[PDB]
Protein backbone atom coordinates (compact mmCIF):
# COMPACT_ATOMS: atom_id res chain seq x y z
CA UNK A 1 0.00 0.00 0.00
CA UNK A 2 1.05 3.64 -0.35
CA UNK A 3 2.04 5.01 3.04
CA UNK A 4 3.99 8.33 3.30
CA UNK A 5 6.89 8.18 5.77
CA UNK A 6 5.78 11.22 7.82
CA UNK A 7 5.59 10.99 11.65
CA UNK A 8 1.97 11.41 12.75
CA UNK A 9 -0.06 10.53 15.85
CA UNK A 10 -3.53 9.03 15.52
CA UNK A 11 -6.52 7.73 17.47
CA UNK A 12 -8.18 5.98 14.50
CA UNK A 13 -7.20 4.64 11.05
CA UNK A 14 -8.98 7.58 9.38
CA UNK A 15 -6.59 10.09 10.98
CA UNK A 16 -3.74 8.89 8.75
CA UNK A 17 -2.63 9.90 5.24
CA UNK A 18 -3.06 7.99 1.99
CA UNK A 19 -3.07 4.25 2.69
CA UNK A 20 -1.32 4.52 6.05
CA UNK A 21 -3.12 2.93 8.99
CA UNK A 22 -3.12 3.86 12.69
CA UNK A 23 -0.91 1.16 14.19
CA UNK A 24 -1.16 1.54 17.96
CA UNK A 25 -1.32 5.34 17.92
CA UNK A 26 1.13 6.07 15.09
CA UNK A 27 0.43 6.17 11.36
CA UNK A 28 2.32 3.47 9.48
CA UNK B 1 15.84 4.40 9.75
CA UNK B 2 15.62 0.63 10.30
CA UNK B 3 18.78 -1.50 10.43
CA UNK B 4 21.12 1.47 10.28
CA UNK B 5 23.91 3.00 12.34
CA UNK B 6 24.53 6.33 14.06
CA UNK B 7 25.87 9.07 11.78
CA UNK B 8 27.94 10.97 14.34
CA UNK B 9 27.26 14.54 15.45
CA UNK B 10 27.07 16.93 12.49
CA UNK B 11 28.59 14.52 9.91
CA UNK B 12 25.55 15.13 7.67
CA UNK B 13 25.59 19.00 7.79
CA UNK B 14 22.81 19.47 5.22
CA UNK B 15 20.26 17.47 7.23
CA UNK B 16 17.51 19.56 8.82
CA UNK B 17 14.50 18.77 10.99
CA UNK B 18 11.05 20.19 10.24
CA UNK B 19 9.36 20.92 13.57
CA UNK B 20 5.73 21.79 14.38
CA UNK B 21 6.08 21.45 18.14
CA UNK B 22 7.75 18.12 17.39
CA UNK B 23 9.89 16.60 14.63
CA UNK B 24 7.66 15.18 11.88
CA UNK B 25 9.80 15.28 8.70
CA UNK B 26 13.39 15.81 7.58
CA UNK B 27 14.77 18.02 4.82
CA UNK B 28 17.95 19.07 2.98
CA UNK B 29 19.58 22.52 3.05
CA UNK B 30 20.42 23.56 -0.56
CA UNK B 31 21.62 27.13 0.11
CA UNK B 32 21.59 29.60 3.02
CA UNK B 33 17.90 30.42 2.51
CA UNK B 34 16.34 27.27 1.04
CA UNK B 35 15.43 23.74 2.11
CA UNK B 36 14.01 20.92 -0.04
CA UNK B 37 11.61 18.37 1.50
CA UNK B 38 8.56 16.26 0.51
CA UNK B 39 5.24 17.86 -0.48
CA UNK B 40 3.27 15.62 1.88
CA UNK B 41 5.23 17.26 4.74
CA UNK B 42 3.49 20.59 4.13
CA UNK B 43 2.20 22.37 7.25
CA UNK B 44 1.71 26.04 8.08
CA UNK B 45 4.01 27.52 10.70
CA UNK B 46 6.97 25.18 10.24
CA UNK B 47 10.17 25.80 12.17
CA UNK B 48 13.36 24.50 10.58
CA UNK B 49 16.10 23.22 12.88
CA UNK B 50 19.65 23.04 11.53
CA UNK B 51 22.89 21.73 12.97
CA UNK B 52 21.04 19.14 15.03
CA UNK B 53 22.12 15.73 16.26
CA UNK B 54 20.31 15.03 19.53
CA UNK B 55 16.90 16.58 18.90
CA UNK B 56 15.94 16.50 22.59
CA UNK B 57 19.11 18.12 23.91
CA UNK B 58 20.46 21.61 23.16
CA UNK B 59 24.11 21.14 22.20
CA UNK B 60 25.08 24.63 21.02
CA UNK B 61 25.31 24.14 17.25
CA UNK B 62 21.61 24.49 16.49
CA UNK B 63 19.90 27.17 14.41
CA UNK B 64 16.11 27.44 14.61
CA UNK B 65 14.61 29.54 11.81
CA UNK B 66 10.91 29.81 10.90
CA UNK B 67 9.82 28.94 7.38
CA UNK B 68 8.76 32.09 5.50
CA UNK B 69 7.07 30.28 2.61
CA UNK B 70 6.53 26.76 1.27
CA UNK B 71 6.21 26.02 -2.45
CA UNK B 72 4.55 22.69 -3.26
CA UNK B 73 5.21 21.31 -6.75
CA UNK B 74 2.42 22.37 -9.20
CA UNK B 75 1.71 18.76 -10.18
CA UNK B 76 1.93 17.13 -6.74
CA UNK B 77 -0.74 14.46 -6.31
CA UNK B 78 -1.55 13.61 -2.69
CA UNK B 79 -3.23 10.33 -3.70
CA UNK B 80 -0.40 8.84 -5.76
CA UNK B 81 2.42 10.90 -4.20
CA UNK B 82 3.62 11.78 -7.71
CA UNK B 83 5.88 14.87 -7.77
CA UNK B 84 6.35 14.66 -4.00
CA UNK B 85 8.72 17.61 -3.59
CA UNK B 86 8.49 20.98 -1.86
CA UNK B 87 10.72 24.00 -1.32
CA UNK B 88 10.83 25.94 1.95
CA UNK B 89 12.28 29.44 2.12
CA UNK B 90 13.76 30.45 5.48
CA UNK B 91 12.70 33.69 7.17
CA UNK B 92 16.35 34.48 7.77
CA UNK B 93 19.47 33.16 6.04
CA UNK B 94 21.21 30.36 7.90
CA UNK B 95 24.81 30.89 8.99
CA UNK B 96 26.91 28.34 7.09
CA UNK B 97 29.86 26.80 8.94
CA UNK B 98 31.50 23.45 9.76
CA UNK B 99 28.26 21.99 11.17
CA UNK B 100 25.75 23.61 8.79
CA UNK B 101 26.35 23.27 5.04
CA UNK B 102 24.32 22.86 1.86
CA UNK B 103 24.20 19.80 -0.40
CA UNK B 104 24.76 20.02 -4.18
CA UNK B 105 21.99 19.46 -6.73
CA UNK B 106 22.71 16.69 -9.27
CA UNK B 107 23.66 17.28 -12.92
CA UNK B 108 22.59 13.80 -14.01
CA UNK B 109 20.42 11.01 -12.59
CA UNK B 110 22.10 8.18 -10.69
CA UNK B 111 22.24 4.62 -12.05
CA UNK B 112 21.02 1.39 -10.48
CA UNK B 113 23.69 -0.08 -8.23
CA UNK B 114 25.04 3.25 -6.98
CA UNK B 115 25.53 3.35 -3.21
CA UNK B 116 23.72 6.19 -1.45
CA UNK B 117 23.44 7.56 2.08
CA UNK B 118 20.00 7.94 3.64
CA UNK B 119 19.59 9.65 7.02
CA UNK B 120 16.85 10.66 9.43
CA UNK B 121 15.33 10.63 12.94
CA UNK B 122 12.51 8.25 12.00
CA UNK B 123 11.35 4.98 13.53
CA UNK B 124 14.07 2.37 13.95
CA UNK B 125 11.77 -0.67 14.14
CA UNK B 126 9.97 -2.66 11.42
CA UNK B 127 7.53 -4.05 14.02
CA UNK B 128 6.63 -1.70 16.83
CA UNK B 129 8.06 1.70 17.68
CA UNK B 130 11.37 3.26 18.67
CA UNK B 131 12.25 6.85 17.82
CA UNK B 132 15.92 7.88 18.15
CA UNK B 133 17.27 11.03 19.78
CA UNK B 134 20.33 11.16 17.51
CA UNK B 135 20.52 11.12 13.70
CA UNK B 136 20.68 7.69 12.07
CA UNK B 137 22.33 6.75 8.77
CA UNK B 138 21.92 3.97 6.23
CA UNK B 139 23.92 3.04 3.13
CA UNK B 140 21.71 1.63 0.37
CA UNK B 141 21.97 1.02 -3.41
CA UNK B 142 19.55 2.34 -6.04
CA UNK B 143 17.47 -0.55 -7.36
CA UNK B 144 16.68 -1.21 -11.01
CA UNK B 145 13.53 0.19 -12.60
CA UNK B 146 12.23 -3.34 -13.18
CA UNK B 147 12.70 -4.36 -9.53
CA UNK B 148 10.88 -1.26 -8.31
CA UNK B 149 7.84 -1.73 -10.59
CA UNK B 150 7.51 -5.43 -9.79
CA UNK B 151 7.58 -4.58 -6.08
CA UNK B 152 4.83 -1.96 -6.41
CA UNK B 153 2.70 -2.90 -9.47
CA UNK B 154 1.19 0.15 -11.15
CA UNK B 155 2.29 2.53 -8.41
CA UNK B 156 5.76 3.66 -9.55
CA UNK B 157 5.94 6.73 -11.82
CA UNK B 158 8.87 8.19 -13.75
CA UNK B 159 9.44 10.62 -10.87
CA UNK B 160 10.25 7.88 -8.34
CA UNK B 161 12.97 5.31 -7.69
CA UNK B 162 13.42 2.43 -5.27
CA UNK B 163 16.42 2.17 -2.96
CA UNK B 164 17.14 -0.49 -0.37
CA UNK B 165 17.25 -4.27 -0.08
CA UNK B 166 14.69 -6.78 -1.35
CA UNK B 167 15.73 -9.07 1.53
CA UNK B 168 14.29 -6.40 3.82
CA UNK B 169 15.89 -5.53 7.15
CA UNK B 170 17.18 -2.05 6.27
CA UNK B 171 15.04 0.87 5.06
CA UNK B 172 13.90 4.39 5.89
CA UNK B 173 10.65 4.64 7.94
CA UNK B 174 8.00 6.98 9.42
CA UNK B 175 9.66 10.21 10.54
CA UNK B 176 12.26 10.05 7.75
CA UNK B 177 10.04 11.78 5.13
CA UNK B 178 11.54 14.70 3.26
CA UNK B 179 15.05 13.60 4.16
CA UNK B 180 18.09 13.17 1.85
CA UNK B 181 19.37 10.31 -0.29
CA UNK B 182 22.88 11.43 -1.26
CA UNK B 183 24.91 9.59 -3.88
CA UNK B 184 28.38 10.76 -4.94
CA UNK B 185 28.02 14.03 -3.00
CA UNK B 186 24.78 14.97 -4.80
CA UNK B 187 21.15 15.01 -3.64
CA UNK B 188 19.49 12.29 -5.73
CA UNK B 189 16.43 11.49 -3.62
CA UNK B 190 13.88 12.52 -1.01
CA UNK B 191 12.34 10.00 1.41
CA UNK B 192 8.74 9.67 0.27
CA UNK B 193 6.83 6.43 0.91
CA UNK B 194 6.72 2.66 1.18
CA UNK B 195 4.57 -0.31 2.25
CA UNK B 196 5.56 -0.83 5.87
CA UNK B 197 9.28 -0.50 6.70
CA UNK B 198 12.08 -2.91 5.82
CA UNK B 199 9.61 -5.58 4.68
CA UNK B 200 10.72 -8.31 2.26
CA UNK B 201 10.29 -7.20 -1.38
CA UNK B 202 8.99 -3.78 -0.26
CA UNK B 203 11.86 -1.22 -0.55
CA UNK B 204 11.51 2.48 0.10
CA UNK B 205 10.31 4.77 -2.70
CA UNK B 206 11.98 8.16 -3.20
CA UNK B 207 11.31 11.28 -5.26
CA UNK B 208 13.78 11.40 -8.21
CA UNK B 209 15.38 14.82 -7.67
CA UNK B 210 17.26 14.90 -11.01
CA UNK B 211 13.91 15.36 -12.80
CA UNK B 212 13.36 18.60 -10.86
CA UNK B 213 16.68 20.45 -11.03
CA UNK B 214 15.56 23.21 -13.40
CA UNK B 215 12.28 23.66 -11.48
CA UNK B 216 14.16 24.04 -8.19
CA UNK B 217 16.68 26.49 -9.65
CA UNK B 218 13.91 28.60 -11.18
CA UNK B 219 11.81 28.71 -7.99
CA UNK B 220 14.72 29.57 -5.67
CA UNK B 221 15.73 32.47 -7.91
CA UNK B 222 12.19 33.85 -8.27
CA UNK B 223 11.00 33.98 -4.64
CA1 LIG C 1 19.72 19.32 19.85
Amino acid sequence: RICPRIWMECKRDSDCMAECICVMGHCG
Amino acid sequence: IVGGYTCGANTVPYQVSLNSGYHFCGGSLINSQWVVSAAHCYKSGIQVRLGEDNINVVEGNEQFISASKSIVHPSYNSNTLNNDIMLIKLKSAASLNSRVASISLPTSCASAGTQCLISGWGNTKSSGTSYPDVLKCLKAPILSDSSCKSAYPGQITSNMFCAGYLEGGKDSCQGDSGGPVVCSGKLQGIVSWGSGCAQKNKPGVYTKVCNYVSWIKQTIASN
